[PDB]
């Protein structure tokens, strides 16, 4: 579309691989840093879509 | 006893699997329940017991896998002593099928518990193309 198409996605966090034919939905933020962000669109707390 | 729940954290952000043959039908739903922390279907009248609490999972939100099948052979009433029935499920997920294989042997009695020296095999039930990964499972009962 070229007044823009953004209804597909894809996933870029998680950190896991992944075994054959599956699907996962984690709309939870992902975290790194092993610093606990209990918080929304924060740094290093991205969203993983 | 009559089902089973599967998932990995149970607290309606991962997918989640529930099987219930107390039905008139085998259901399978593979959806996103919200599961209430009383997993119960037995608490009832006095001495007996009701298809009551049917929605045992608060929510049902945006979801996917559903299935119903015919029911499974069980037995009628309810009875201390003398369990002639004896049932037996094995559930793997391998190569992202969830596979389920059934056994119900009857007519068998004995004073102590924890099953006989018995060499049974089992028969394939089902394999179900759910696609997710399980990480813990809790009985269900009425
Ligand atoms: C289901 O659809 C709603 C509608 O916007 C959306 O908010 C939600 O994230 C969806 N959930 C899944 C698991 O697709």
């Amino acid at each position: 579309k070229v007044s823009g198409n953004y209804n597909y996605l894809y996933r870029l966090f998680r950190k896991s691989n992944l075994k054959p034919f599956e699907r996962d939905i984690s709309t939870e933020i992902y975290q790194a840093g092993n610093k606990p962000c209990n918080g929304v669109a924060g740094f290093n707390c991205y969203f993983p879509l | 006893i009559r089902g089973w729940i599967f998932g990995t954290t149970l607290d309606s952000k991962t997918q989640s699997l529930l099987i219930v043959n107390n039905a008139t039908n085998v259901v399978i739903k593979v959806c996103e329940f919200q599961f209430c922390n009383d997993p119960f279907l037995d608490h009832k009248n006095n001495k007996s017991w009701m298809e009551s609490e049917f929605r045992v999972y608060s929510s049902a939100n945006n979801c996917t896998f559903e299935y119903v099948s015919q029911p499974f052979l069980m037995d009628l009433e309810g009875k201390q002593g003398n369990f002639k029935n004896l049932r037996e499920f094995v559930f793997k997920n391998i190569d992202g099928y969830f596979k389920i294989y059934s056994k119900h042997t009857p007519i068998i009695v004995r004073e102590p518990e924890d099953l006989p020296q018995g060499f049974s095999a089992l028969e394939p039930l089902v394999d179900l193309p759910i696609g997710i990964n399980i990480t813990r499972f809790q009985t269900l009962l009425a």
